[PDB]
RNA sequence: AACCUGGGGAACUGAAACAUCUCAGUACCCAGAGGAGAGGAAAGAGAAAUCGACUCCCUGAGUAGCGGCGAGCGAAAGGGGA
RNA sequence: AGCCAUGGGGGAAUCUGGGCGGACCACCGCCUAAGGCUAAGUACUCCGGGUGACCGAUAGCGCACCAGUACCGUGAGGGAAA
RNA sequence: GGCGUGCCUAUUGAAGCAUGAGCCGGCGACUCACGGUCGUGGGCGAGCUUAAGCCGUUGAGGCGGAGGCGUAGGGAAACCGAG
RNA sequence: GUAAGAGGAGGUAUAGGGAGCGACGCUUGCCCGGUGCCGGAAGGUCAAGGGGAGGGGUGCAAGCCCCGAACCGAAGCCCCGG
RNA sequence: ACCGGAGCGCUGUCUCGGCGAGGGACCCGGUGAAAUUGAACUGGCCGUGAAGAUGCGGCCUACCCGUGGCAGGACGAAAAGA
RNA sequence: GGGCAGUUUGACUGGGGCGGUCGCCUCCUAAAAGGUAACGGAGGCGCCCAAAGGUCCCCUCAGGCGGGACGGAAAUCCGCCGGAGAGCGCAAGGGUAGAAGGGGGCCUGACUGCGAGGCCUGCAAGCCGAGCAGGGGCGAAAGCCGGGCCUAGUGAACCGGUGGU
């Protein structure tokens, strides 16, 4: 009879407007230990062809990994993961010129 | 019961909160009790609203 | 075909990244005045188990 | 059959029995924040790293083991002593 | 015989009650069209100076929302194809 | 609470005209409304042709056979056996 | 002659003066579709796999990556991100 | 009867409809406090409506959208008596 | 042809029943169903037993099968209790 | 506006209906842990206190007999005796004068961000609190303070009001 323990309150903020959902760019995180696997370049185009990414609008680097120098390619990058790029790496921000 | 009712004090110097109770029946004119706000140390506090 | 995710449930529970179902602590609204800051800051986030079988098993489709 | 005037009562009312008693004794390790005596009046007075609360309830402050004591012209004592 | 376009349009049942909602704009009545029907070139879509009739498949996707936030109901965009 | 469509009421303009981009206002875009025609791609089985890890006279269509027959009811309809 | 309370359903419990059946023969009841979900049999392995469709076949398959799962979570959210 | 119309009735308050009791003879008393019902050009509350004091978002503005006071808007219920 | 109370005559209503009637019942031949039906090889007492037994204990009456007849019982048949 | 529609119209319960009842706290029954039922007994709660809350300075009762203007079984004061029978808001249990009781002074910790670890337990809700850090009050200090001696005074969620972020 009692609420199907439905007595649990809602907390889902911004659960419902009416004109669908807010169209925003969706970022994509990735461990750069998976980066330590492959060597060469990592464009958005290439890294969806590989294993991860898949059209995740924008790419952000993160996670553990190793100091391998190459051409990483994306939009945003973690402040903490950019400390890995420091030891050997390259940063191209926000693409097109 | 409302006679004791329920009222809430607020700091001066813009907003701030803390929850309390009254007693209008008892010689309770107005209240300006001394408490502590979220921002900073213990300060003033004035009573207002239901 | 296709089951249906439980709407309300989806919008009122948290399933941790470990098959646990752990939501928010109920009992906060028409109270607060004659209560300790204890009851305030402790009625925040919650936990739970056992029925989380029903929760997860109902979560479903996008799981979530 | 014939069942004339009978009646009712007023006593079908009981107090939900709340589990009360003493939990930990000498011989048991109790470490910081373990209730060990449930009571109403001072059936068991605190002491050596023992604690009382807002309802006469003894608990553990240390990671020590319980033990008891009797002091007539004062009361009943619990002392939870640890290790040197 | 069946499908197909519109004009009308229930209840049982679900919600373990019952009105809102469900069932269902289904069943059934009607009109009328045909090998298809209907539809059909943007006062469109949607955020990118992006696309470029209509019907269809599949995906999107139980997704976004809808709701005595319960039952449950549940989109188009984009895509790949006809 | 838009947008599309409309029952009562008031009630426009002609390319600086104008709908919408979800209260509404600015801007920036998108489209040219209140006339009409359009194949294919999708749906359907009265019907014929072909297949079967479909049935073999209580199964199979209600009907293997002189079945929408006998027979039942005014009656709409029911529905054999073989 | 020694012994011996029919079968079932329901029941605390029935040989039952509780119920179901005259007897015989056949019909007759836990499936299926989709999704989930625990396991399990294998293949691949940070990768796994294609739906629609098209091409081939006359029980001959194959191309077809659109997409879904997976490589990361925390927060209502912006965001931060092995935090 | 959604409706056209239909009967009522080509009848007209000695006639058409609704209710109670039931030839006939005697006879039918108190209570308008609650309620139904008749009536009443003061008034109490209230609908959409009329109206526009006053507020806000926004554009540089011109402007547009939305909120809304005072006070005037019926039936009705209160009201007054039968 | 509605419900009491009374009285007269009258009478098989009764005291209380007896014969008689024909037609059914019973024997001859022709035809010949039904409900119900677990199977029966079915006496009684006295206890027991889920509390009311031919089926159980103890313990029982009586050769085997039939015809006419009655109706206490088989918790009798018909009613998945109003 | 029952003219017509579609629905509602509790459950418990020594057959039901009527009377009684629903939740929370105390006390038995309850059998020395808990726990333990009944339409079994016996009572209480929907509130109260800005001081009845917090700390420091400080006092101990009700009564008993003796003795006294009004008082006089009981207004008061006194003498001796007098360990909890006084009081501790409200019901009672448990408890307390080595204070929780009653008097004054400064105040306002019915504090903020957290909560070790335990009571309790079908879930959910309820119960307890060390310590931590911000600052605040009293205290010479040692130190107490996250309301009241405790157990009753309570309502998850969905909805919406209101102020802010």
């Amino acid at each position: 009879g009692r609420s199907t323990t439905l007595m649990r309150l809602p907390k889902r903020g911004m659960q419902g407007q009416v004109p669908g959902e807010i169209k925003r760019p969706r970022y994509q995180g990735v461990n750069l230990k998976d980066l330590a696997r492959f060597e060469g370049e990592v464009t958005p185009e290439l890294l969806v062809r590989a294993g991860l990414l898949k059209k995740g609008y924008r790419l952000k680097i993160l996670g553990e990994g190793e100091a391998k120098p190459l051409k990483v390619v994306a939009h945003a990058f973690s402040k903490s993961a950019l400390e890995k790029l420091k030891a050997a790496g390259g940063e191209p921000v926000l693409l097109e010129a | 019961v409302r006679i004791k009712l329920l009222l809430e004090c607020t700091e001066c110097k813009r907003r701030n909160y803390a929850t309390e109770k009254n007693k209008r029946n008892t010689p309770n004119k107005l209240e300006l009790r001394k408490y502590c706000p979220w921002c900073r140390k213990h300060t003033v506090h004035r009573e207002v609203k239901i | 075909p296709k089951m249906k995710t439980h709407k309300g449930a989806k919008k009122r529970v948290k399933i941790t990244a470990s098959g646990k179902v752990v939501a928010m602590k109920t009992g906060k609204r028409h109270l607060n005045w004659q209560k300790s800051g204890k009851e305030i800051r402790q009625k925040g986030r919650k936990f739970v188990l056992a029925k989380p079988e029903a929760e997860r098993i109902k979560l479903l489709l996008p799981y979530e | 059959a014939h069942k004339k005037g009978l009646g009712s009562t007023r006593n079908g009312r009981d107090s939900q029995a709340k589990r009360l008693g003493v939990k930990r004794y000498e011989g048991q390790v109790v470490r910081a924040g373990n209730i060990l005596v449930r009571q109403r009046g001072t059936r068991f007075k605190p002491g050596k790293n023992v604690g009382m609360g807002r309802d006469f309830t003894l608990f553990a402050l240390v990671d020590g083991v319980v033990e008891f004591q009797d002091r007539g012209r004062l009361g009943r004592y619990v002392h939870v002593r640890p290790l040197a």
